[PDB]
RNA sequence: UGUCCUACGCCGGCAGGCGCGGGUAACCCGUUGAACCCCAUUCGUGAUGGGGAUCGGGGAUUGCAAUUAUUCCCC
């Protein structure tokens, strides 16, 4: 699951 | 939602001087020191982005490098892309982050996943 | 007359051992009011024997690191120990001190003679000054080891170790260390 | 009957001056006696409930011993070790407001007067009270 | 001193066990949310002598010192010793209590998660914040 | 009628002003027994206790003391007191008496007359 | 094993305090804290209590060692 | 050591602000008013009040900017 707008650089934190 | 005993609509209607006691000491010191030109242009771009939008649609993002910002109550609902040195990220400003900087919404470093070491 | 802290006599003491009589110097001329002197004793060889033995005991129990500079504190500890020795035994504290130092000092030491690789030690005789030094060192070490983690007090610990060493029972650290050292010195040959 | 403060044991003299501050009764006492610290280098509150008059006694006696002293001077005198945490310990001054209101309440009883030099020192009534109390301590020490 | 007949060996305050043989300041310190300093201040405002022990207490003194520690502002405890000064939600000068500390750190962690700030994500990964 | 000597130890210097007085030994406005290191108070009294109370009946010594620590401080004060007594009995009293008290003082402790020559090395 | 010390008196403790104490030659807070397993603060408080009773002579008082002696 | 080093007073829990003076320096800081150490109180052999990290809130300086805690102060 990924939010709508977040980038992959910050999606690595999720 | 309620921030420090005050709801969002009052904070949006609240005048400019009495935000200098409803913030933390760092934000109050920063607001006392005065804001400069670049983020003033950023704030005007936020206003032009929020008025020039459909009522049901989300207002368009504005891209910026300024992570020095303190978040004002005028900026709730705004669609802000923030640079972290490499890429922009898309942040919707919720009203519970009003006492924060933008710099914590773009982490400039990846988390560390340690692998098997080589010849040390 | 010169009295130790103004209370303790120095003419009543008698030296049992002939070997330690010339180095245990507390009797007549070497009696001082305070163990603290701040006079030089390691400037030249054999000068520390002239020093009063109460000052030797003072200088030897602040040896551990966190108390390495405090000497008024040290003579205060020696004072409390001497008071409680008087009120326990009833004799002069200097007499039982001399007895403990005499009965704690080793007489033969194992020593490595040969080369690196030969661990077979030979038993050799012991200098009287080194006997005095080792006796004071073992008394101080027992004082440390008895006072690490307890309600039992360090001056009280030195008093108890001193009395145990003087009466010759197997309760002082100095006595048991000396006995095991003597038996291994006998076993080496 | 000729005795002076320096011929009197200092700790007992401070204790007797604190007792004189008791049986005198009048002094401007703060409502923050039961909450305050006493120096930023110190960890806990003072153990004695009645520390303020003891500190006033020490301030008055140090003012008698050496004059020309300001609030910052007493703040420097009452310094000590700041345990800097895991960091190496250093030297720190005392609390400025505490000593300042001690001096203000002590001059409020007309014991201490303001200098033209810039400092602050003791009234003749102050030295009369001090060597009187020194006389009582001398009488209670040489006879007991 | 003497043998107190009304001695409570184990106390139960705010769903927390208290060793009654310990001194009153440090037995109150033993529970979460209050240390030695606030215990000394709350005891000085409660007009209770420091020497006497925790199990050597009457019930009215215990309930009144609980009453002092519950609402500090009404009992003239100044507004800098308090654990939380300005709350995010209501901004009220109040003590936090033992289970209150757990719930309040939990909701602070949860709001740091949903804001997706740097500190909340760092706590989520479980690494050093400062 | 009066002499002014000094006693040095490391850095601490205590200047003794010795005068024909009424039997008072004053150290910076305080007597000998009311100097703070009461654990080490016997060293300050060793000339007075060892030599007796007798001929100190008419000696007034005012000691102005500066520098050093506490132990070196009190040692400098006591050596200044001993040297003041030696100098006074050398100047205004006969030769044999001061020779006798010097002999007794050297027989007890050498540092009572001569200072420690070693000091803080750079 | 841990050492359990009672902070307040018992009837047998008080009986051993009023009777069995002043024949021990040397009296320290440490020995009273050691022999019958009581805390040092309680032993000290009982020690100034017996001093105020006038039953035990005092030898010396300090910050670390305070030594007393049994009567006569 | 010093033109940023600070003397004094006030407002101050408290870091610190406010009005004022000196010092381009054996002068003013500064008799450099140090710390262990000493003297009295309490704690009493247990992860303890030892030891203080790691976190949570506020406050105040430094700086165009303290968010990835600059620094210090209060629980």
């Amino acid at each position: 699951k990924v939010p709508k707008g977040t980038s992959s650089y910050q999606a690595e934190w999720i | 939602f309620t921030y420090r005993g005050v709801d969002l609509d009052q904070l949006l209607d609240m005048s400019y001087e009495q935000l200098m006691q409803l913030y933390s000491a760092r934000q109050r010191r920063r607001l006392n020191r005065g804001l400069r030109r670049k983020q003033h242009s950023l704030l005007k771009r936020l206003r032009k982005a929020k008025k020039e939008a459909p009522p049901m649609e989300k207002p368009e993002v504005v891209k910026t490098h300024l992570r020095d910002m303190i978040i004002l109550p005028e900026m709730v609902g705004s669609m802000v892309g923030v640079y972290n040195g490499k890429t922009f990220n898309q942040v919707e400003i919720k009203p519970e982050m009003i006492g924060h900087y933008l710099g914590e919404f773009s982490i400039t470093y990846k988390p560390v996943k340690h692998g098997r070491p080589g010849i040390g | 007359d010169i009295k130790l802290f103004g209370k303790w006599s120095t003419d009543d003491v008698q030296i049992n051992d002939i070997s330690l009589q010339d180095y245990i110097a507390v009797k007549e001329k070497y009696a001082k009011y305070l163990p603290h002197s701040a006079g030089r004793y390691a400037a030249k060889r054999f000068r520390k024997a002239q020093c009063p033995i109460v000052e030797r005991l003072t200088n030897s129990m602040m040896m551990h690191g966190r108390n390495n500079g405090k000497k008024l504190m040290t003579v205060r500890i020696v004072k409390h120990a001497f008071e409680i020795i008087h009120l326990l035994t009833g004799e002069n504290p200097l007499q039982v001190l001399v007895n403990a130092i005499i009965n704690s000092g080793p007489r033969e030491d194992s020593t490595r003679i040969g080369r690196a690789g030969t661990v077979r030690r030979q038993a050799v005789d012991v200098s009287p000054l080194r006997r005095v030094n080792q006796a004071i060192w073992l008394l101080c070490t027992g004082a440390r080891e008895a006072a690490f983690r307890n309600i039992k007090t360090i001056a009280e610990c030195l008093a108890d170790e001193l009395i145990n060493a003087a009466k010759g029972s197997s309760n002082s650290y100095a006595i048991k260390k000396k006995d095991e050292l003597e038996r291994v010195a006998k076993s080496n040959r | 009957p000729g005795v002076t403060v320096k011929d009197v044991n200092q700790q007992e003299f401070v204790r007797a001056l604190a007792a004189f501050l008791k049986k005198s009764g009048k002094l401007k006492v703060p409502e923050w006696v039961d909450t305050v610290k006493l120096a930023k280098h110190k960890e806990l509150a003072p153990y004695d409930e009645n520390w303020f008059y003891t500190r006033a006694a020490s301030t008055a006696r140090h003012l008698y011993l050496r004059g020309g002293a300001g609030v910052g001077s007493m703040t420097k005198i009452y310094g000590g070790r700041q345990r800097n945490g895991v960091m190496p310990s250093h030297f720190s001054r005392g609390s400025k407001s505490v000593a300042r209101r001690v001096l203000q309440a002590l001059e409020g009883l007309k014991m201490v007067e303001k200098d033209q030099d810039g400092g602050r020192k003791l009234t003749p009534q102050g030295q009369r009270d001090l060597d009187r109390i020194a006389g009582q301590v001398a009488a209670a020490n040489k006879k007991h | 001193l003497v043998i107190p007949e009304k001695f409570q060996h184990i106390l139960r305050v705010l769903n927390t066990n208290i060793d009654g043989r310990r001194k009153i300041a440090f037995a109150i310190t033993a529970i979460k949310g209050v240390g030695r300093r606030y215990a000394h201040v709350v005891l000085r405002k409660a007009d209770i002598d420091l020497t006497k022990r925790a199990g050597e207490l009457t019930e009215d003194e215990v309930e009144r010192v609980i009453t002092i520690m519950q609402n500090p502002r009404q009992y003239k405890i100044p507004d800098w010793f308090l654990n939380r000064q300005k709350d995010v939600k209501d901004g009220k000068y109040s003590q936090v209590l033992a289970n209150g500390l757990d719930n309040k750190l939990r909701e602070d962690l949860e709001r740091l998660k949903k804001i997706r700030a740097h500190r909340g994500l760092r706590h989520f990964w479980g690494l050093r914040v400062r | 009628q009066s002499v002014q000597v000094f006693g040095r130890k490391k850095t601490a210097t205590a200047v003794a002003h010795c005068k024909r007085g009424n039997g008072l030994i004053k150290v910076n406005g305080r007597p000998l027994e009311m100097i703070e290191p009461r654990t080490l108070q016997y060293k300050l009294l060793e000339p007075v206790l060892l030599l007796g109370k007798e001929r100190f009946a008419g000696v007034d010594i005012r000691v102005r003391v500066k520098g050093g620590g506490h132990v070196a401080q009190i040692y400098a004060i006591r050596q200044s007191i001993s040297k003041a007594l030696v100098a006074y009995y050398q100047k205004y009293v006969d030769e044999a008496s001061k020779k006798e008290i010097k002999d007794i003082l050297i027989q007890y402790d050498r540092t009572l007359l001569v200072a420690d020559p070693r000091r803080c090395e750079s | 094993d841990k050492l359990n010390n009672l902070v307040l008196f018992d009837k047998a403790t008080y009986d051993k305090l009023c009777k069995e104490v002043p024949n021990y030659k040397l009296i320290t807070p440490a020995v009273v804290s050691e022999r019958l397993k009581i805390r040092g603060s309680l032993a000290r408080a009982a020690l100034q209590e017996l001093l105020s009773k006038g039953l035990i002579k005092l030898v010396s008082k300090h910050r670390a060692q305070v030594i007393y002696t049994r009567n006569t």
